[PDB]
């Protein structure tokens, strides 16, 4: 049962090997043009709804009307498909924001923001278990005398800082999952000194991504940007993404959407401009399981 | 939409079928049938109202 | 294109016909052993899960564990199907109800009495139209000196008889729709005579169903008994009916379960014995459609 294989060399003979043990684990490590501009990796780059083959957006009665569409973009090349081997997910337009010359940035959680939209909310509850995928369109028009840049961020276990130096991991539940509402983020840290009565909440710095990490590098998370320039609306299709096959859609957020202004709102000469940002999103192959009484959380 | 051509915005239609309260706000609506125009991009939008009746024909 | 046929004759030659107009509603009417005991048109007499070719009775998590089955009927012998050309819907357990020495009868509608059944209830009120047959399972058990015998009647389009001598077809909506928690029969017809503040609820006299017709008739409708000497429990299997393919489930009751004593509950010697009967039901082969805002009723 030796093995033989040709030796790791320089560019100008091999090596032998025999498995000694029973377990794979006992193992050794077994080690393994013409255009430059190309990816070696283009899923782990941001594809296009066209860069894998695949205008009216529609699921069930809802649907999006749009020509903008190079500028959407397929999670890690990847697809939403079901747990392989229904209209309660549809599109669901949450409240809009507005976006001034003075805004650091937004954040939501999926399922989370989506818990109390129609019959997706109810079933979300009334499981133990459910997964589903999501179809992210963020709306945002100007005029041809405005500026600005806005950078949509699809974020996968996005786990964020809190407001505390004192203790760490501390944030409630309550306000790790805003809802709908949102979530927001900050230019600066300011830490939670009420030592006796705690605030528990997140902190989230904009230039850090609220998590330790550089926001300009933000950009190896499959996300999209909005130039006011160029384009008003950026579309991104999640994949469920995780550990495991199915989870706690009440326990765990899978996916996080955080929206920076990567360059600041600017209109014509007025000292203060505002511009609404509104996101509609779906749900997508999307299937719950193990039925039973409903849940009902203390969201307070 | 008969504005000008440096006007820009999005609008949402909406349908809703019978039996509930007829809806006063955008968050009603959106969960119905419904369409998303966008002005800037193009200036006329229709949207089709599917039949849908619990009679096989309404009265006029 | 003289039309020639026999004639309706004796028992020891024809007539002509032509059509003289385009609309056939102008036409004339057109006129059409061994063991006597068979039926002529079974179906209308009640068959069994077995007298049409169809025990753990299961739909989704829910199951029922059946012996009895014998005591089944399909309904005008025919079985639940879909709207042609999902686990909200399973079984349901009802508040149980208490049969006494003194009971009329009790009655239930449906989908009404399932109105707040977990998300069967919900996707009832998010949608304009839906469909639904159903299967009835009544449980009641006793004692071998017990006796006693419940008629269990599934009624279609079972209009109620209203309390109100001075005006007519006046129950109010949230009278004629008591949810699970059910209605009750009454031996004697009293009228609301409160004419300033009117009951306007219905007045439902046993020997006349609730609805001007005689009880010892009403085997005419898809029924079962529950004989205490030979059996514990009924099983209804219900088909959709109505003069529509689907409508509205809010503002119109499909079925009514009518469950009265034809023969009244004894025990041993005891003056006044009692004998619960449970309702178990399921929705079956069901549909939805027309998904928009929830619908909030003023049941009160
Ligand atoms: C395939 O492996 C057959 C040739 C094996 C060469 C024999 C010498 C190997 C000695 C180690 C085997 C014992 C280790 C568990
Ligand atoms: C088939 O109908 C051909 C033979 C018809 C016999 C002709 C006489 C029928 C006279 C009545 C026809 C006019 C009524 C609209």
């Amino acid at each position: 049962g030796a093995q033989v294989s040709s030796q790791k060399v320089g560019a100008h003979i091999n090596y032998t090997t025999i498995n000694y043990y029973r377990d794979s684990a006992s193992n050794a490590a077994s080690k393994q043009i013409k255009d430059v501009l190309i990816k070696t990796a283009p899923m782990l780059n941001s594809p296009n709804i066209e860069a894998c083959g695949y205008l009216q957006l529609t699921l069930g009665n809802s649907t999006i009307t749009t020509q903008e569409a190079a500028n959407s973009v397929v999670a890690y090349g990847r697809w939403p498909e079901y747990l392989r081997d229904v209209a309660a997910c549809r599109f669901y337009t949450l409240d809009t924001v507005s976006w001034t010359k003075e805004s650091r940035g937004w954040w939501w959680k999926l399922p989370d923001a989506l818990r109390d939209m129609g019959l997706f909310g109810q079933n979300m509850y009334y499981h133990y278990l459910g997964r589903s995928g999501y179809t992210v369109h963020v709306q945002c028009n100007a005029s041809k005398f405005h500026q600005g840049a806005l950078g949509v961020f699809a974020v996968p276990e996005m786990c964020l800082a809190g407001d505390s130096n004192t203790t760490t991991m501390h944030t409630s539940y309550q306000n790790a999952n805003p809802g709908e509402k949102g979530g927001t983020f900050t230019g600066t840290f300011t830490p939670d000194n009420n030592q006796t009565s705690p605030a528990r909440r997140f902190c989230p710095v904009d230039y850090l991504l609220g998590n330790g990490t550089l926001l300009g590098n933000a950009f190896v998370f499959p996300h999209q940007i909005i130039n006011l320039r160029t384009n008003n609306c950026a579309t991104l299709v999640l994949p469920y993404v995780n550990s495991l096959s199915i989870d706690s859609m009440v326990k765990h957020n899978n996916w996080g959407i955080a929206i920076l202004p990567l360059a600041p709102l600017n209109f014509a000469s007025e000292s203060s401009p505002e511009i609404p940002i509104t996101l509609t999103i779906a749900p997508m192959c999307c299937e719950f399981n193990g039925l039973r009484n409903i849940t009902l959380p203390r969201l307070q | 939409f008969c504005g000008s051509m440096m006007a820009t915005g999005k609008l949402l239609v909406s349908y809703a079928p019978p039996g509930a309260d007829p809806p006063k706000k955008r968050k009603e609506a959106m969960l119905g049938t419904h369409v998303i125009w966008d002005i800037g991009l193009q200036s006329s939008c229709t949207m089709v109202v599917p039949w849908i009746s619990n009679t096989t024909y309404r009265q006029t």
